[PDB]
């Protein structure tokens, strides 16, 4: 079950097409994680969900509501 | 500069050339050999954390609308060009050309490969052009680019009516401005010096390290 | 409504901290690196450093000075480099902490003591207020931030012609729900009827691109009409 | 470098994603917006002022 990547020979992991959020970094854009019965999978890193913006020269979006979110920063 | 070349030198192979006799002698010196190895790894892992901080500041990947009607402004140069293999915009390409052994040192590849980075700078560019600052605070909100620039004047104390009356003139100044960036980057490399020094100082530092092997 | 959103917001912070310790990793890392480095420092003492024995008393006891010197001098040089390395480890790590301390001090001043308009300097979204909390060798901030929630589509236009004189918003945006024209504040949808109290005239229609015909109301006129 | 990276990260957030009133923190003159461009081991900003 050998997979070849630019980082080096990767053995004992299953290569897959579909991408997910990076979990354990290998380098050269390959991230590996534990997934379903379960095994170790190596996949191309997913940069995030794609979202085109419905832009046009006379369309504007105005929020109608708000959420007061509290987040934590540690130093 | 954001990151430097992720370099790792195996402590043992460098000092001792796979000589068991040399290796055993080294074990007397205690944990020097493992500290020096681990410290360099700490630099390598930190190094990827830099590019995460600089670029991965956007939760989604926005994509510019197919039709490039931005009130007269011309982001054709800085927006990604699908024709080239790597999804890199024209200015991004000029930079990449301007910027220019087996003793146990290895160069680990970066985590975000250059194609992937160009994706974020595509996103951050697309978000700015179609959402102003809003996409930073939360969900991206489309605003026609003419007004978004008009807001930004209202930020710096110039009332809106200045821009709308002068929309045609501002566009031409902006488009010619981008054009001037190409030539300064296209012809003169002195501007891009700061990135080159990180490569030069680092690459030089290895040469001193390797040359030391040939010292009695 | 805000109070309920704020109060529930604090509640979530506890559970995120109460059950999951991954949040406090960054403080935890500083403790480990120092404690781990110190352990290495002490461990180096038991390394013979190319001498007959790591224990000083042995080479002290078993051998008298003339040969003891050459053995001890190896130990001293070995220990000294180990201590030299540890200090340089601390000094470099000391600089990193200070850069974090000044960053914290800057946040404490610009983010707690006052509202700061620097974007994403104080947690994602527009910033309202910050509360500080102490922590082992650290400070933990609660950033109370305002985030727009439910967007909505509206057709818009730069300005309105009324009498050939172009009208711009004093503040806010010109939005139409499809059949009527309103001016609303930028970040929240509370459309109001368009009046000269909301708009300031400039120039004439022709210059501005995209301007849309509509009616601008004048409060003074119906009062003089009456 | 990491000192430079944080400065870039601060610049990215306060200069690209938003307009900033800090003088000369985003190029000479009043600031309007910034565009980021990738570079080998670095980031290049276009400051529109
Ligand atoms: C703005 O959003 C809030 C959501 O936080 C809405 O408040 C909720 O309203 C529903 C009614 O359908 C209640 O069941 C929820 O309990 C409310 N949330 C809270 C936290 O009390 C609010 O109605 C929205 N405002 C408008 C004008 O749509
Ligand atoms: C934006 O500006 C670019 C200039 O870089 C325009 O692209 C040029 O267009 C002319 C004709 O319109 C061609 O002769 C050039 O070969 C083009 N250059 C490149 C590099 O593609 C582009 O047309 C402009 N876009 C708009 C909408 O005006
Ligand atoms: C756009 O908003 C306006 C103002 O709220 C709407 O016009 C009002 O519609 C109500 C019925 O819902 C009538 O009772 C009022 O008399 C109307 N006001 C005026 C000044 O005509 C309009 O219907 C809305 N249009 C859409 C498509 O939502
Ligand atoms: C807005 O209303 C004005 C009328 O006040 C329109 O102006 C007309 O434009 C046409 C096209 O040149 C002329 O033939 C007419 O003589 C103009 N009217 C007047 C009274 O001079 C204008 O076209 C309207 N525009 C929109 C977008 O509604
Ligand atoms: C990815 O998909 C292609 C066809 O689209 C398929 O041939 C290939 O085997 C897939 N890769 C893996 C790892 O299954
Ligand atoms: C606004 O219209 C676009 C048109 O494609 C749509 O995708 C978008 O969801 C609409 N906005 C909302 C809030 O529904
Ligand atoms: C907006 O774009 C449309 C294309 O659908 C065009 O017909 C119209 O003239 C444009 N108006 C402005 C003000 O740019």
């Amino acid at each position: 079950n050998v997979f070849q990547t630019r980082a080096g020979c990767l053995i004992g992991a299953e290569h897959v097409n579909n991408s997910y959020e990076c979990d354990i970094p290998i380098g050269a854009g390959i991230c590996a994680s534990y997934q379903t019965s379960q095994s170790i999978i190596a996949y191309t890193m997913s940069l995030g969900a794609e979202n085109s913006v419905a832009y046009s020269n006379n369309s504007i979006a105005i929020p109608t509501n708000f959420t007061i979110s509290v987040t934590t920063e540690i130093l | 500069p954001v990151s430097m070349t992720k370099t790792s030198v195996d402590c043992t192979m460098y000092i001792c050339g796979d000589s068991t006799e040399c290796s055993n002698l080294l074990l007397q010196y205690g944990s020097f050999c493992t500290q020096l190895n681990r410290a360099l790894t700490g630099i390598a892992v930190e190094q990827d954390k830099n590019t995460q901080e600089v670029f991965a500041q956007v939760k989604q990947i926005y994509k510019t609308p197919p039709i490039k009607d931005f009130g007269g402004f011309n982001f054709s140069q800085i927006l990604p060009d699908p024709s080239k293999p790597s999804k890199r915009s024209f200015i991004e390409d000029l930079l990449f050309n301007k910027v220019t052994k087996f003793n146990g040192l290895t160069v680990l590849p970066p985590l975000l490969t250059d194609e992937m980075i160009a994706q974020y700078t595509s996103a951050l560019l697309a978000g700015t052009i179609t959402s102003g600052w809003t996409f930073g605070a939360g969900a991206a909100l489309q605003i026609p680019f003419a007004m978004q620039m008009a807001y930004r004047f209202n930020g710096i104390g110039v009332t809106q009516n200045v821009l709308y009356e002068n929309q045609k003139l501002i566009a031409n100044q902006f488009n010619s401005a981008i054009g001037k960036i190409q030539d300064s980057l296209s012809s003169t490399a002195s501007a891009l010096g700061k990135l080159q020094d990180v490569v030069n100082q680092n690459a030089q530092a290895l040469n001193t390290l390797v040359k030391q092997l040939s010292s009695n | 409504l805000i109070a309920n959103q704020f109060n529930s917001a604090i509640g979530k912070i506890q559970d995120s901290l109460s059950s999951t310790a991954s949040a406090l990793g960054k403080l935890q890392d500083v403790v480990n690196q120092n404690a781990q480095a110190l352990n290495t420092l002490v461990k180096q003492l038991s390394s013979n450093f190319g001498a007959i024995s790591s224990v000083l008393n042995d080479i002290l006891s078993r051998l008298d000075p003339p040969e003891a010197e050459v053995q001890i001098d190896r130990l001293i040089t070995g220990r000294l480099q180990s201590l030299q390395t540890y200090v340089t480890q601390q000094l470099i790590r000391a600089a990193e902490i200070r850069a974090s301390a000044n960053l914290a001090a800057t946040k404490m001043s610009e983010c707690v003591l006052g509202q700061s308009k620097r974007v994403d300097f104080c947690g994602k979204g527009y910033h309202l207020m910050s509360f500080p909390q102490s922590a082992p060798h650290g400070v933990v901030f609660l950033h109370v931030t305002y985030v727009p929630a439910q967007e909505k589509n509206f057709t818009t236009a730069p300005a309105i012609c009324h009498d050939g004189k172009a009208h711009f918003p004093r503040e806010g945006v010109f939005v139409s729900n499809g059949t009527h024209w309103f001016v609303t504040q930028r970040n929240f949808y509370e459309p109001q009827i368009i009046t000269t109290d909301n708009t300031f005239v400039s120039g004439n229609c022709d210059v501005v691109i995209g301007i849309v015909n509509n009616t601008v109301y004048d409060p003074l006129q119906p009062e003089l009409d009456s």
